[PDB]
């Protein structure tokens, strides 16, 4: 009936309204956020050529972060969400890792979980795979003091020796269209190559001492640029799914409103058949 | 008039508020506050077939509905916290309802909150 | 005849309880036709859950029936029928593919046809 | 009167390819808009750069456009209109920018326009 299709189309075009007002906010946050990473982009350029160079003389290849250890327990930590809407962000990595982990070894106690997103959380504690470490509701401008102290946290526990080796689940930004899933290995750390050119440090201290400041810190920094992207690629994929979500919420629009005009046109015209039918019956 | 004045704003603010934004999991947490006032509002203001309640209880749960006493309390559990609660208020609490029934007047505040605490005391959450 | 009395408490809390379900069902499709099944959660994906099964299984093969397709028609009792949509409203059968709800007499014939699909 | 006998096998098959074409099309620049074009592969990629050759070449100049426009105008018989749409079908001439296409008559004028624009 007429009334019951104008409800239905005044509801749509509220949630339309919703959703093109999160469009608009989040195009300026993933705007904001790929300027953000690409001011640190120049710093994780800088710092792991140097880091590689000054790594290379005297220091051995057994060293703690760099040498393999029998592998017993490996840690996975997992970025998500905070929110919804976010199309299929979530689902791919968090049903990514859910898969790689029980294929390779469904087995409660080698593998430990660390999550940064309470939707990740929420779908870890059902599936009930511990969680050793957490953090939620980060700004949307993430800085370096913030996760600072989980990755300081989270290595802290692979320099000790608790973990034997270490893995990452972000999505990455290659397009604002379209963005992927990707992994890497954490630690131990392999990027080890010929110098080329050398730059020496200080000749009085054992290098491995200085090793063990540098090295963490650049592998700090290298979970920082992974939450950095992480970040803009969500708002790329909110932005994204918010986007099309609208669409469709506009072509049903269309629909309803064709239907809408087809009933009230064929009440009209019933109405004036009956005026009619009265002129000429009267 | 006190109590069913503030109630019409109540479940107004929420009207609007459900209408949109419920469709959305996670909102601000103000607006969570506010959606489950209003769930716990419309929960509590469903009634029984021929069971006519009199005025003097009525007011007393709308005055526990308002004054935020039910927060504890879940949203499936209310048809039963009203019901144990009108015994409860039958065996206790007769002069609260006599000074209602002929004054058209509510009852001082210290005493109100004492009677609907105890009773809290004895009912028992699912 | 819908009433405590004269249907028994048993009876009528299902008969309520399924209509309300249902209900749900049609707010959740207007949703999903535009966020997608992916963004319920928790209270509405279980009522699209139960809705399909239990829209499903209100379904019969009338004993008349078989002239219009090869099938035998089945008789239900009232103890059966209630028992049935408590069954299916507690989810103690959800595992079932939605299939085998269709054009059926009990429960019991709906676990023989998901036995022959493979569960 | 599309009949497949009425037309020619040869005139049925060739306009059948060209409706299947562009309706092809019509769906493909919907998962260039939601999914993009580095999304889909080799082939699809060739019809889209065939679909905007067909798209372009049905535009034709004529009479009433040299009050418009000032071009003079050209004419083409049925056999011709096959013939040409046949080996733009096949592909060989993809070398000329879909910018040559805009307006014309015969794939002979295409070729004399193409040259000349450079």
């Amino acid at each position: 009936s007429l009334r019951d299709i104008k409800t239905r189309i005044n509801a749509t075009k509220k949630t339309s309204q919703i959703t093109k007002a999160m469009e608009m906010v989040s195009t300026s946050k993933l705007n904001r956020a790929e300027q953000n990473a690409k001011s640190f982009v120049p710093y994780m350029e800088k710092i792991q050529e140097v880091v590689a160079n000054v790594a290379l003389g005297a220091g051995g290849a057994s060293h703690p972060m760099l040498v393999s250890r029998p592998v017993k327990k490996t840690g996975y930590l997992v970025i998500t969400s905070d929110r919804g809407l976010a199309g299929a962000y979530n689902s791919n990595v968090l049903r990514l890792v859910y898969q790689t982990i029980q294929k390779r070894h469904a087995c409660p106690d080698e593998y430990a979980i660390i999550v940064i997103g309470r939707v990740g959380l929420s779908f870890f504690r059902k599936r009930n795979m511990p969680v050793i470490l957490d953090i939620t509701r980060l700004p949307d401008q993430p800085s370096f003091a913030d996760i600072k102290e989980i990755a300081r946290k989270t290595v802290g526990l692979f320099a000790d020796g608790t973990f034997d080796e270490l893995y990452m689940y972000y999505n990455h930004y290659v397009s604002a269209i379209q963005q992927e899933v990707t992994e890497r290995k954490l630690l131990p750390l392999t990027d080890l190559a010929e110098n080329k050119q050398r730059t020496v440090y200080e000749f009085e201290p054992s290098q491995e001492e200085c090793l063990d400041v540098l090295l963490p810190q650049y592998a700090e920094s290298l979970i920082y640029g992974a939450l950095l992207d992480a970040k803009a690629s969500e708002h790329a994929a909110r932005m994204t799914a918010m986007k099309n979500a609208t669409d469709n919420a506009n072509e049903l629009i269309r629909t309803l409103t064709l239907s809408y005009n087809r009933a009230r046109q064929a009440a009209i015209t019933q109405e004036i058949t009956e005026i009619v039918a009265g002129a000429n019956a009267l | 008039k006190k109590v069913a004045g503030t109630l019409r704003l109540d479940l107004a603010a929420y009207r609007e508020l459900e209408a949109f934004a419920q469709f959305g999991s996670d909102l601000d947490k103000a607006t969570q506050a506010k959606l489950a006032r209003g769930a716990r509002t419309v929960e509590v203001l469903k009634q029984d077939l021929h069971q006519p309640i009199p005025v003097e209880k009525q007011v007393l749960i709308i005055y526990a509905l308002t004054r935020g006493f039910l927060d504890d309390i879940p949203v499936e559990d209310v048809r039963r916290f009203e019901k144990e609660f009108y015994l409860f208020l039958d065996q206790n609490g007769q002069h609260l309802l006599e000074h209602i029934r002929t004054t058209k007047d509510l009852p001082n505040e210290d005493d109100l909150n004492k009677a609907i605490e105890a009773f809290k005391k004895t009912f028992v959450v699912s | 005849a819908l009433a405590p009395e004269i249907v028994g408490e048993e009876h009528y809390q299902v008969a309520r309880k399924v209509q309300q379900t249902l209900q749900r069902y049609k707010e959740l499709q207007d949703i999903i036709a535009i966020l997608g099944m992916d963004e319920l959660s928790d209270e509405d994906k279980l009522v699209v859950h139960r809705a399909r099964r239990i829209q499903f299984f209100l379904s019969q093969n009338f004993h008349v029936a078989e002239q219009f397709t090869g099938q035998p028609g089945s008789y239900v009792p009232v103890k059966e029928t209630v028992r049935g949509f408590k069954e299916i409203l507690e989810g103690k059968y959800d595992h079932l593919p939605e299939d085998a709800f269709r054009l059926v007499g009990r429960i019991e014939e709906v676990v023989e046809k998901a036995k022959a699909m493979g569960v």
